[PDB]
């Protein structure tokens, strides 16, 4: 992907800590160095080709320095409580089309106006009790939206029971009438899913939706039929491809500004960060003034990033060689 | 779609023209069977009857 | 009312005391006499029927201007039992060492 | 907030659109099936 | 917040998911400083075999 | 570390908020 | 005029007419700091906020005060009307 | 017949009213009655007044010792008050005679009970003390804050409620 | 003009309403409904049955409401 | 042991005082001796004085619920001394022992509360109460009485009760009151 | 002690209400 | 004022003292 | 709550002037 | 001796983890 | 504060004692 | 209790902690429970604050006379402070009944010691005797420094922690080392 930077903004991949230039052996370590005047910070690290340090941070001239965990960076996958208003009719009523419309707003462009609309839809007949109108909706809209013909992962869709009431009995295509097997179904979750990520050229992106209901007649006025109330989120997109896609930008900087244009001839930049793992990541915002006339501020930034293994074990060790070796309180998280 | 409704295929129609087409564009000339000819039949039969 | 009685005859007896003592009061203390006789009359006598409540809300509120004017009008006490905060004499009595489903519970 | 103009007297269901009369009902066609008056 | 609100948003309207567009940058009429910044696109290709 | 009453009547104080009587479910 | 309601620092007065299906009309004059917040006071705490989904608004419409004395506003509906 | 306590919420959202009858053994025949709740605006010397804030009988809740005490707790924002620069008259009523051996002055049905919310006056004292640490130079206001709470307890304490509310409008609000 | 007051009334035989005036006194707020409501040549038909002043701090609440029904016609 | 209600009532008729033993079990055992009341001229450092105003003995009672909560309503008169102008040292001991692994300090037999007429010290601090409103000045009067009624709390609270009536001496001790009416007055 | 006209309302309807 | 029930029978029972 | 000859006095004054005697019909 | 909220919460949370 | 076991244990013991 | 040595590591990379519990025939049943480490910033006068710079636990240590006596050596850019800008407070708890013969005083379970880096000060005294060694005038800030330092040390003896860290704070903060 491609970010906004203030005026730069370079990153530097902290697998692992050794605290001196002569342990820097394998690839991707990192040391932070300052002498005992605390006035000039940066940070050795040990690239695939040997040891390159950083831009001399001078800490009379540090802006912000913030440390963010992988929690965070997690993409939430919001869900839709699908249920019959109960208001309107307790029980399907027994003639009506009762047809769900999913309106989905960033389909192909990055634009509200690129929309895609998905469908499904019940005829209730007599006897149908809530349970098997559920039952017969999330069969009839994972044929359509979670079909092995579609371009995109567009939603998943789940079946809830009462007596559970916590877990989610998914629904695909290929589900049959006979494998959801429960008498006390309430409600229809559609939940967004994570869409397809390419390092460099297709950026993680999210495509939203909103279920709409299509009127009905009770009594003899045509009434909405459904109600849609956003569930708190269950499942969370990981830090992996944030970051991968954020080293891949960054690496721009210290080296070639084109990164494939023209395949015999390319630089092959090897790249640190796994997509598989979470990271955690602190953001150093500088600046640099001269003592002279020239008063004016160029503004600068170090993103370092770490891999996270459930306790922020590594970058708290990362942040306490920054703050005993530069006198910063950057604060650990 | 289970079973054909026109409520279903108007509003997939309004939606989808209203969202991607101008006004004077909305004209869907719609490929089909014989036995969908009879099925837009009795549709708008029970709509044009209402 | 029963205490403009004892308020006025006060401020009254207070006058004649300090001319007794002294040969001279403010007449700016003495219109405040006037105003609470007048007041006190005015709540005791026949005209008493003519009130609401936000006319006695009004006339008390215009009456404690008087309260602290001079020595011979004071601040009237009444019995009173209360205060801006008050005390927690409560008990806590748990049930062996029991509790609910998210909290503490007694006796 | 739906018109029926007509009124039949069959023995079986004639229309949704319309009144069914059989010998003492009144049969009309809402909550998809047939409610009587009275 | 601007429009002269004196009594705060809604803690209703600051959810996830809530949708922020670029409406305009009002500057101050004497000694106003630089806001503002511009935003660029780029597109996409696809694919075919035989 | 030393308690006193005071002390212990403060926390008393402060658990009663939290609890309610067997009347009040 | 800067009391401390949500619109800006004052307060709103509003006229509601509405159809209770099945029951009737009516008329409401409500203070209200929205005419969102203002149909929310019909079904919170209107007669029958029990079934609320029975209130159909049709006009939800502000009062001005006037500077002096006079009728403000009027909302009559009649037995004709229903 | 006295107050257990009287409070308002940690939370800001319930009145805590808490009322029981003395042990004494010439209470047996004394009950509670009413709670009726007043605010600085609908305040009347002579009991409670007219359109009051919230009437509660106590017959209703149970169906006698239990009539004894009492616990209530008032949800604020349901009394359509400001639960932060409001001032709350709590009265409560007896509904019983005492026997023939009461000393005197204690047979009184009525009593009353002031409550406002501390968290103000906590934040007050907390910004002035954070103007101290600056400088370590008392500020006035603090001063003059400290000595008008005190006028309010002893007007409070005396029963001089009009008073009372005079200042509490016109410094503790305004 | 001194304070706001919401009316609730009783056309007489015709139907129910709401009203709202700016007077001194519900003595004169039902003097301007009386004089320059729309009932202005028929006003023996108005029949005020509360009348209450628009006190602000509540800030957000109802204050009149009257439902026509169809079993009171 | 602990005091529940220890106060003069109002009508400056009846010193109140309510006894009760703590509901905790360590102190199950322990029950109620003696009340002795002094006054600041019969007061001792230690243990109540061998010239008190008022002894009463609990076990000259029923005999244990009632014995471990007491209460009594002494009429000031006929204690010969005045309830406005009197600083009251009411002393309770204790006829028993607590059992065992009760910390330490709990277990004080003896307990001591005092009383003072705070009508008549209000009755002052109104004279001086206006001050508050007037800005640009300092209510010295107001402060004064603040301060008088605070020393004596705080010397009572540290247990400084030789300071304490000599403060109490100093500035209360000439307090007037309105001598209750023997004729009780009919109201209810 | 101190009557308003309120209190003698809410009096003579009592009476009225009870003969 | 707020009277109680048991001050209404005290002014009937004072009013039909004259009875 | 205690009444006085006087309050009972106010409360005559007030009812003597809503009724009136067998004559006045 | 003085108490914080946050010695209150420690006192409660550990009680209840003990019930 | 702190709160080391045998304090959390002295307050069950003291609130468990009027229990 | 006692402490054995508390300072910090000549290298100015250690925190140096050694504690020992007192030898006497009344104290064998009082053992160490833990050790917390504040700051200036977290200090509380009412014991250990909440959200402490580093919490020890000593039955993690061992596996009982070692439980009497402890040592540590805490990397002090492990615990993201400055070795040179920080005013470390290490309390010390015991877990532990002494006898009933204990001598009225001495059961006290809680301790603390302030640790400084004393680098700066020295550096900052050679600088001064350096401006002295030129034409023998006593600069009046060395002066200034010294009655500093002696009012901060009487404040720590005292116990008197808050003003000391105002004192520190406002004096002694910018500091080279």
């Amino acid at each position: 992907m491609v970010i906004s930077i203030n005026q730069v903004r370079q990153l530097y991949v902290a697998k692992a800590l050794k605290a001196n230039t002569a342990a820097l052996t394998t690839a991707g370590d990192i040391v932070p160095k300052a002498d005992t005047a605390k006035t000039t910070l940066y940070f050795q690290s040990m690239s695939p080709a040997g040891i390159v340090a950083s831009d001399k941070i001078n800490l009379k001239h540090v802006l912000y320095a913030k440390a963010t965990p992988s929690e965070a960076l997690a993409h939430k996958l919001v869900r839709y409580s699908v249920t019959l208003d109960a208001d309107v009719s307790a029980t399907p009523v027994a003639g009506q089309n009762y047809i769900l419309r999913l309106a989905f707003r960033q389909y192909i462009g990055l634009s509200e106006e690129d929309q895609y609309f998905k469908y499904g839809e019940v005829i209730a007949r007599s006897g149908m009790t809530a349970s098997d109108f559920y039952k017969k909706m999330a069969i009839s809209l994972a044929k359509n939206l979670e079909n092995k013909t579609e371009s995109t992962p567009l939603v998943n869709i789940y079946l809830i029971s009462a007596a559970a009431a916590s877990t989610d009995v998914p629904v695909t295509s290929a589900t049959k009438e006979s494998d959801l097997t429960a008498t006390d179904y309430n409600q229809i979750i559609i939940e967004e899913t994570e869409q397809p990520w390419v390092l460099g050229m297709m950026p993680q992106a999210f495509i939203p939706f909103t279920p709409q209901f299509l009127t009905i007649t009770v009594d003899g006025e045509d009434r909405l039929w459904g109600v849609a109330t956003v569930v708190t989120p269950t499942k969370t997109v990981p830090d992996g491809h944030l970051i991968a896609d954020l080293e891949y930008f960054c690496m721009g900087a210290r080296g070639d500004i084109y990164r494939g244009m023209g395949y015999p001839n390319i630089i092959k930049t090897t790249y640190l960060v796994d997509p598989g793992a979470v990271y955690d990541v602190l953001d150093i915002h500088y600046f640099y003034t001269g003592s002279n006339e020239s008063v004016q501020k160029s503004e600068k930034t170090i993103t370092l990033v770490a891999v996270d293994d459930g306790s922020h074990t590594a970058m708290n060790a990362l942040i306490g060689a920054i703050n005993t070796a530069s006198g910063l309180t950057i604060a650990t998280l | 779609y289970n079973t054909f409704s026109l409520k279903l295929l108007e509003d997939a129609l309004y939606e989808l023209s209203a969202s991607k087409l101008a006004m004077d564009d909305r004209l869907f000339v719609i490929k089909t069977g014989e036995r969908g000819a009879i099925q837009f039949h009795k549709e708008v039969l029970k709509t044009v009857s209402g | 009312m029963d205490k403009m009685l004892e308020i006025s005859e006060e401020a009254i007896t207070r006058y004649f005391t300090t001319l007794s003592q002294f040969g001279y009061k403010k007449y700016s203390d003495v219109d405040k006499i006037i105003v609470l006789f007048f007041m006190e009359e005015m709540l005791a006598g026949e005209m008493s029927y003519y009130v609401t409540q936000d006319d006695y809300r009004n006339i008390v509120n215009a009456l404690y201007c008087l309260a602290g004017s001079t020595c011979m009008i004071d601040f009237p006490m009444f019995e009173s039992y209360d205060t801006l905060v008050h005390s927690n004499n409560r008990t806590f009595v748990p049930r062996i060492t029991e509790d609910s489903i998210l909290r503490s519970t007694e006796d | 907030m739906k018109t029926l103009r007509t009124l039949k007297i069959s023995p079986n269901a004639p229309d949704i659109n319309s009144v069914w009369l059989y010998k003492g009902t009144m049969k009309y066609f809402n909550n998809g099936e047939w409610e009587t008056i009275g | 917040l601007m429009g002269g609100n004196t009594q705060g948003v809604p803690a209703e309207r600051l959810q996830q998911g809530e949708r922020f567009s670029i409406e305009f940058a009002p500057v101050e009429k004497e000694l106003s400083r630089k806001v503002g910044d511009v935003r660029f696109t780029s597109p996409v290709s696809m694919r075919n075999e035989w | 570390m030393f308690f006193t009453q005071e002390d212990y009547r403060k926390i008393e104080k402060w658990l009663l908020a939290n609890s309610r009587k067997d009347t009040d479910f | 005029v800067d009391v401390g309601c949500a619109p800006d620092g004052a307060m709103q007065l509003w006229v509601m007419e509405y159809e209770v299906t099945g029951i009737g009309k009516g008329c409401a004059m409500c203070k209200a700091i929205n005419p969102q917040q203002a149909e929310m006071l019909l079904k919170s705490n209107g007669i029958y906020n029990g079934s609320s989904y029975l209130y159909k608004v049709t006009r939800i419409e502000q009062v001005i005060v006037p500077p002096c004395n006079g009728l403000m506003a009027e909302q009559v509906v009649t037995y004709k009307d229903v | 017949m006295h107050f257990n306590e009287l409070r308002i919420s940690q939370d800001n959202r319930f009145l805590i009213i808490d009322v029981s009858v003395d042990n004494q053994d010439y209470f047996e025949d004394v009950l509670l009655d009413s709670i009726v709740i007043d605010t600085q605006d609908t305040f009347v010397m002579n009991g409670p007044s007219d359109n009051p804030l919230y009437i509660y009988n106590v017959e209703d809740a149970y169906d006698t010792q239990q009539m004894k005490n009492v616990r209530l707790e008032l949800n604020i924002q349901d009394l359509k008050v400001s639960p932060c620069s409001t001032m709350f008259f709590v009265y409560v009523k007896s509904k019983g005679t005492p026997s023939t051996d009461t000393p005197c002055g204690f047979d009184k049905d009525q009593i009353l009970g002031t409550v406002i919310n501390l968290q103000p006056i906590y934040k007050q004292t907390l910004k002035y003390l954070k103007e101290v640490e600056c400088d370590c130079n008392i500020p006035k206001g603090f001063i003059d804050m400290i000595l008008k709470l005190k006028a309010i307890e002893l007007c409070v304490r005396t029963g001089n409620y009009p008073q009372a509310i005079k200042y509490w409008n016109k410094f503790f609000i305004k």
